[PDB]
């Protein structure tokens, strides 16, 4: 039985989009959605076309939608294989929340990292050791892996 | 000037303000009209966090611009 709330999330982002963000549904699956965050203005990641892919679980919209960060990125809140460590993808989900706010709060994650609650701890200790260095390294990784 | 907000769960609201108003003031106006306390709100402009004691001017926000919003606890 296909749930309506699933396709709604698509039909809304087609009707009304989020500036900096382009995305696409799949003909094969309404529970799986394809996304590119245009990288942020005046950022170490400025110029990157970060791809990601998104899944809507059988519980949705009583619990969270999951997401994998499919372009390489060097940052405090992303695990060695693309797992995005952001709490909103876990904690206190509700039906008021949309695939719209999920994509906006990961646009936020690129534009504003957290080095006070990290999971890539080697990058957090780089950002405490020298911010400008972490900036060069994030740029060097953007230019090598993200510009297509 | 007037500017807008269009992200929550199926609502628009509007913001009538000057170009040198702080974002801490803007937050107070959103608490004044949607109820959300100023520490919970984070406002975003084009994949960009709006820092609390800066202004419309510092982000180069202008007439008819549209902000969006995410809610947390720590931070501003």
């Amino acid at each position: 039985g296909l749930p309506r709330r699933i396709i709604k999330e698509t039909q809304r982002l087609l009707a009304e989009p989020v500036p900096g963000i382009k995305a696409e549904p799949d003909e094969s699956n309404a529970r799986y959605f394809h996304v590119v965050i245009a990288g942020p203005q005046d950022s170490p990641f400025e110029g990157g076309t970060f791809k990601l892919e998104l899944f809507l679980p059988e519980e949705y919209p009583m619990a969270a939608p999951k997401v994998r960060f499919m372009t390489k990125i060097y940052h405090p809140n992303v695990d060695k294989l693309g797992r995005i460590c952001l709490d909103i993808l876990k904690d206190k989900w509700s039906p008021a929340l949309q695939i719209r706010t999920v994509l906006l709060s990961i646009q936020a994650l690129l534009s504003a990292p957290n080095p006070d609650d990290p999971l890539a701890c080697d990058v957090a200790e780089q950002w405490k050791t020298n911010e400008a260095q972490a900036i060069e390294t994030a740029r060097a990784w953007t230019r090598l892996y993200a510009m297509n | 000037m007037q500017i807008f907000v269009k992200t929550l769960t199926g609502k628009t609201i509007t913001l009538e303000v000057e170009p040198s108003d702080t974002i801490e003031n803007v937050k107070a106006k959103i608490q004044d009209k949607e109820g959300i306390p100023p520490d919970q709100q984070r406002l975003i402009f084009a994949g960009k966090q709006l820092e609390d004691g800066r202004t419309l001017s510092d982000y180069n926000i202008q007439k008819e611009s549209t902000l969006h919003l995410v809610l947390r606890l720590r931070g501003g």
